[PDB]
RNA sequence: CAUUGGUGAGCAGCGAAGGAUUUGGUGGAUUGGGGGAAUGCCUUGUUGA
RNA sequence: ACGCGCGCUACACUGACGGAGCCA
């Protein structure tokens, strides 16, 4: 593998503050985090631009009409450019000053900041290459106030801006030095601070909300000028007016609290349409669709990473969680979802394939320390500081049973064999190891053997060693299913924290109490004892995994960085997380063989070995044209368009090589494959199976390839592994779509001889 | 001040303490050069720091040790010990780091413990 | 008052406010749950907890009657399980105003994890493991 | 009476516990 | 629970030794038999500290008075150390009659809850060795002052009566250095 | 006897008409718990104008 | 009268005799 590893997704959604929007489409979100900006489409949550050149932790964002440009503004006033799948197209250091809220127009020739006392507008620029070192061009600017502002308001002239001011105040500017009407004139008479205003989209209706509920109305009489119509006196809701939006419908208002509550509001009638709660968390901003179908609204920092989408009919489109700093990651036999443990006590599944939040469970008391899949895919064992260890199945939520029995009040370390029979636990604080049987609770043992607290384990695919690293020096061995036990090697260096291994019961990874990660086998032959852990913005050691094909392994310590590694000796590649102020503290590798997961404080996934990259694997180019002579073996030769196309490795070939061989070929084809080209075609077809509806056409050529090689798969294992996974998931996923609805039409026709 | 390291080793019972400085090429033994050591025998157990690594690799090295403890074997377990952590030693801190590694790479493939000292700690299984 | 602030080299004036406000809480438990009926076990089995997780919070280092409750839980007990207190009573440093030296500048060591913070605080089961780099 | 006194020292108790579990682990 | 028992003699045990330390080691499923190979290693606390046990054993010589057995309790560290009355030439058996798991009942007699309480909760905190907790055979411990006598009988019963069967050893005991150990 | 610590005089070599150590300012970029009332307060009822 | 068992001492031709080296 040497594939360009980069950030293209995250680990759960909103940890952060900042703005939120939608597209114009309905159908793409767009719910920043503080570091980066996460856009989502609503259907199969995926993830499109990744910018970073934000040195801080603040978004503001918006996007012109059609969704072609995006900004994102943080704390300092500088903005960065995208346009659609993060080119980043221009980069433009703004202001010395922050920024309250970014507007553009429906017409997407103007542009609209607010900052400072002052307020900027600047002519847009259109999609189009680069070559402009400073590509925004000043319109106007207007001056002046009394100080900040704070909200903005565009309207459908594009001629109008209404702004409010932090003065108790609003005003209005003419746009194309026009003073329509002749008059900027003020509003004023308000008690109170104002939060924001709206222009309505009929042009007679002035509109001004201030923080204690009030609302005020004013009309288009320019006797001749503003006069109030409807006014207001609250002094019984006792909170404040956090955030306010208005409808594109006119009719409606959205009203967001510090109480933890939500508002919705007839516009001239002062109806009450309903109210909703969440908690007590204050809600942070709120914004609404163009078409008032959809409602969404965000929730802060300190209060909850929550964000909901409830419709005008009551009820909620996207729930969702993503809490604090993680502890722990583990992938799930099928690729496809990843468990999480966080510090308050939950456990989390993930869908981070397809951005759902799917499903919780609630009953630990307090933090959550270690996760781990069993093979079977049926139960997964989560362990805690609860004093307590207990079992977890799917989809019937239901909790088989919670071993302990000594007193205790922390483990750290769960370990379980592949044969599902027994389970392990290291107690941090006694230098003992405990074992359950998952058939009662009995306890077998207590198997005393170390002098320092243990501190990492785990089994082997063999399934007679335990391979047990505590922290003294001191590496350990156990049999568990003989009728002996066994002797136990002895370290030469350094305390140690993090053990890994081999899915071969044949070798063991450890790291040392330095930056050097070291590697012996099962008669303790020392390969590789390697170099430090770089990226100060002391060196550490914290956890490390062993790759699934057997070429690999992973570290990552707390120090901003996590690096690759091979069996031989060299460093691979360091990728790293850029971020101003642990980070990373558990890695492990996927069963797919595309990416792995690394749990940040941030909370970052993936690696997405892509296929953009010109590799050449076997000649490439002695195969002259990748067209014309590929063109010669569609008419003639299927069994050469294979390994000549297949030595090419344009993906815009392989979709037309691959389809346009004919049926009757196939098993032919397959008969006669190389044995060298057959891994990445296997693993090619694992992942092309899961997109189109050519679900005959790809399962006639795993019959083909299935039914040809089995034997050489059979004793060739550790890369089939991988590809014969990726096969497998596709075939489950399927199965259980195409067995369930042909017998619901398999019970109808003798239905229908019933009676 | 000159640059100086200094390391030790130990079997069953005799203890060995070794320094290393920079100079010609000299390797004693108390009071003797290297070639003297006598059960007879086993001397080569004692040269095998030296070809494991290259017959040169000293030429700015000085190296001297001595011997407390043990019987007649186990001395020599402890100065075969001791040289080799003190040859490594050295090169932690004025050679490359790459040395060190060829050091462990050629030694721990052919480790008869000459980096960890051996203890026993006998258990009723 | 200040006596305390300049005997165990305490870096603020804030913390003896926030230690007094917490022994306040364990005192007003105290009285309230004192004041029960003496054969409910509701009161003996939780001023028994409440006894056992103050013996290993290390305050109550000190083998425990229940009227000790009220007695010895003050601001200095708790201000005795600050790191370098720990320090120079375990003898490594040889003043506190040098332990705070040493943990301003990064040279010492609970577990696995470097240290650079004077209001750390360790149990009666974590300072086993306190070393140097 | 005694059912509400062992409500509120209960209630104490487990917002004392919080408080000092704070302290705990940092 | 139930405590893990290691015995434990000099380097040069004779005959007279080896049966005798055959009838120590019928103490199971807990009692095992170990020589040293030096007479006895001062790393013994390592050894039941990472083995996790809890009791040992010693037999040796002394010329104070005659032929020594040690009890201690590991952890804690209470040790009695008593003298016997005979090691000649014992019975030469290692295991017969039933097994060492069965508990058997256990019997005091001429109590002093004086000073040898101390012993009496050791030989009840010894011989709790398996589940059973149901009677088959009996082991009596007879004060006489400070002097003691171990038997052995099974349950003979014949025509309803109780009659005894003499099995084992025969042992005599006396208090000798106890020394004052620790709640450490 | 241990070129063992401190100290001083010379030699081979390296360089040539200057070398070695030490420090100040300046510019660019980065960096509160338990009890209690008179008195006072708070709440509530009252009495006369 | 005697017996039983443990330790202790010889018979071995890895033999004598003489030195020199040298480790807890």
């Amino acid at each position: 593998m040497k594939s360009d590893f980069k950030f293209s997704n995250l680990l759960g959604t909103v940890y952060r503050q900042g703005n939120i929007t939608f597209s114009d489409d309905g159908k793409q979100l767009l719910s920043p985090v503080g570091n980066r900006v996460s856009v989502f489409d609503l259907i199969n949550n995926k993830s499109f631009t990744f910018e970073y050149e934000h040195r801080k932790n603040i978004a503001a964002i918006d996007l012109n009409k059609q969704g072609t440009l995006l900004i994102s503004i943080d704390e300092d006033g500088r903005a960065i450019l995208v346009n659609f799948k993060a080119r980043n197209v221009l980069h433009h250091f703004n202001f010395k000053e922050k920024c309250s809220a970014v507007k553009f127009s429906p017409d997407g020739r103007l542009f609209a900041l607010a900052s400072g006392r002052f307020l900027q507008i600047w002519k847009t620029p259109d999609v189009n290459k680069d070559r402009q070192f400073a590509p925004f061009v000043r319109h106007r600017v207007h001056a002046g106030h009394f100080q900040d502002i704070t909200s903005l308001t565009w309207s459908q002239d594009s001629r109008f801006i209404l702004t409010t001011s932090k003065d108790l105040s609003a005003k209005i500017w003419s746009v194309d030095s026009e003073e329509k009407n002749l008059a900027a004139t003020t509003f004023n008479g308000h008690r109170d601070y104002v939060m924001g205003a709206f222009f309505s989209h009929d042009q007679e209706k002035i509109y001004t909300v201030s923080k204690d509920g009030a609302v005020f109305v004013w009309e288009f009489t320019k006797k001749y000028s503003w006069r109030i119509t409807k006014k207001h006196f609250f002094y019984a809701n006792q909170a404040k007016v956090k955030c306010v939006t208005f409808h594109p419908a006119t009719r409606l208002l959205a009203v967001g609290f510090t109480s933890g509550e939500f508002r919705l509001y007839d516009l001239p009638d002062f109806t009450l349409i309903q109210q909703l709660s969440m908690g007590q968390n204050p809600v942070n901003t709120v914004s609404v669709n163009q078409t008032g179908e959809w409602l969404a609204f965000g929730s802060s920092k300190l209060g909850q990473l929550l964000v909901y989408e409830w419709q005008s009919e009551s009820y909620i489109l996207k729930q969702q969680g993503h809490f604090d700093s993680t502890n722990s990651l583990a992938y799930s036999p099928d690729g496809s979802r990843v468990v999480t443990a966080s510090e308050d006590g939950k456990i989390k599944v993930w869908d981070i394939t397809s951005g759902f939040c799917l499903a919780t469970f609630e009953e630990h008391t307090s933090s959550v320390t270690a996760v781990q899949f069993a093979k079977r895919g049926q139960v997964m064992f989560s362990s805690s500081l609860d004093g307590t260890v207990r079992a977890w199945d799917l989809i019937r939520y239901r909790n088989f049973r919670t071993f302990t029995g000594t007193e205790r009040i922390q483990f750290n370390c769960l370990a379980v064999d592949p044969s599902g029979e027994v389970v392990c636990a290291g107690s941090l604080d006694n230098f003992d190891i405990h074992v359950w049987s998952v058939q009662t609770g009995q306890l077998l043992d207590a198997l005393s053997g170390h002098e320092g607290p243990v501190s990492c384990l785990s089994f082997s695919q063999e399934n007679s060693v335990l391979a047990s690293a505590s922290w003294d020096k001191t590496i350990r061995i156990w049999s568990i299913f003989g009728r002996s036990q066994q002797v136990e090697p002895i370290e030469v260096y350094s305390d140690v924290l993090a053990l890994s291994m081999r899915p071969d019961g044949k070798e063991v990874a450890v790291s040392t109490l330095k930056g050097q990660i070291s590697i012996f086998n099962i008669e303790d032959a020392k390969q590789v004892g390697n170099i430090d852990c770089r990226k100060d913005i002391s060196k550490f050691f914290t956890t490390i995994h062993y790759s699934f094909d057997g070429m690999a392994i992973v570290a990552g310590g707390n120090n901003n960085s996590i690096c690759l590694y091979d069996v031989p000796n060299e460093v691979l590649l360091k990728r790293f997380i850029v971020s101003r102020n642990v980070r990373v503290t558990s890695v492990q590798f996927s069963p797919t063989a595309n990416a792995f997961a690394a749990a940040s404080t941030e909370g970052l996934l993936i690696y997405s070995t892509n296929d953009t990259i010109l590799f050449d694997p076997f000649d490439l180019d002695v195969d002259v044209t990748p067209h014309s002579t590929v063109e010669a073996l569609r008419e003639k030769q299927f069994l050469n368009a294979l390994v000549m196309a297949f030595r090419l490795n344009e993906e815009y070939l392989i979709n037309k090589v691959y389809e346009a061989i004919p049926i009757k070929e196939i098993p032919l084809v397959a008969s006669n494959i190389p044995a060298i080209y057959l891994p990445r075609i296997l693993k090619f077809i694992g992942d092309f199976a899961i997109e189109s509806q050519h679900i005959e056409f790809n399962l006639i050529w795993i019959k083909a390839l299935l039914s040809a090689s089995g034997g050489y798969i059979n004793e060739h294992k550790y890369l089939f592994s991988t590809a014969m996974r990726s096969i497998q998931r596709f075939i489950v996923r399927v199965a259980k779509e195409v067995v369930n609805t042909t017998t619901d039409n398999k019970y109808t026709y003798r239905f229908l001889v019933s009676t | 001040a000159v640059p100086s390291v200094q390391t030790f080793g130990k079997k069953k019972s005799a203890t060995a303490v070794a320094h290393v400085k920079a100079g010609k090429g000299l390797i004693k033994v108390n009071g003797s050069p290297i070639t003297l050591v006598e059960p007879e025998i086993l001397r080569f157990k004692v040269y095998e720091p030296l070809l494991l690594v290259g017959l040169d690799k000293f030429s700015n090295i000085d190296i001297r040790v001595r011997v407390t403890g043990g019987g007649h074997v186990s001395q020599v377990y402890a100065i075969r010990q001791a040289i080799a952590k003190g040859l490594v030693a050295y090169h932690q801190k004025y050679v490359d780091e790459q040395s060190k590694n060829e050091l462990k790479k050629a030694f721990t493939s052919y480790d008869r413990t000459l980096l960890i000292a051996d203890s026993r700690r006998p258990e009723p299984k | 008052d200040t006596q305390v602030m300049r005997t165990y080299h305490i870096q603020n004036r804030e913390d003896y406010h926030k230690y007094n406000r917490i022994c306040g809480d364990i005192r007003r438990l105290a009285n309230k749950l004192s004041l029960l009926p003496p054969t409910d076990p509701f009161r003996r089995k939780h001023e028994q907890l409440l006894l056992d997780k103050l013996y290993a919070m290390g305050v109550l280092t000190t083998k425990s009657k229940i009227s000790d409750l009220e007695n010895k839980v003050t601001v200095s007990a708790i201000c005795r399980r600050r790191l370098p207190v720990i320090m120079h009573r375990l003898k490594m440093a040889e003043t506190i105003q040098d332990a705070v030296k040493f943990i301003e500048q990064g040279h010492v060591r609970v577990g696995p994890n470097l240290i650079n913070d004077p209001a750390y605080l360790v149990t009666r089961n974590m300072e086993d493991y306190v070393t140097w780099v | 009476e005694l059912q509400k006194a062992h409500s509120e020292i209960s209630e104490l108790y487990a917002n004392l516990v919080y408080k000092l579990d704070v302290l705990s682990s940092v | 629970m139930d405590p893990r028992i290691i015995v434990t003699t000099s380097r040069d045990p004779s005959t007279r030794l080896s049966q005798f330390a055959k009838e120590i080691k019928l103490l199971f499923p807990n009692a095992v038999r170990l020589n040293r190979g030096n007479y006895v290693m001062p790393n013994l606390v390592d050894a039941c500290k990472k083995s996790g046990t809890t009791d040992l054993v010693v037999l040796h010589e002394h010329r104070g008075v005659p032929t020594s057995l040690t009890i201690s309790h590991f952890p804690h560290g209470p040790t009695a150390q008593f003298s016997l009355h005979n090691v000649v030439m014992r019975h030469d058996i290692i295991n017969a009659g039933n097994q060492s798991e069965v508990n058997p009942h256990l019997i005091f007699d001429n109590f002093t809850t004086a000073l040898g309480k101390r012993v009496v909760c050791i030989l009840k905190h010894l011989f709790n060795a398996g589940p059973k907790k149901d009677s088959e055979r009996v082991i009596t411990f007879a004060n006489r002052g400070d002097f003691i006598s171990v038997r052995q009988h099974v349950y003979v019963r014949t025509r309803e009566g109780v009659e005894i069967a003499e099995v084992g050893p025969r042992f005599e005991m006396r208090l000798f250095e106890l020394r004052l150990g620790t709640l450490e």
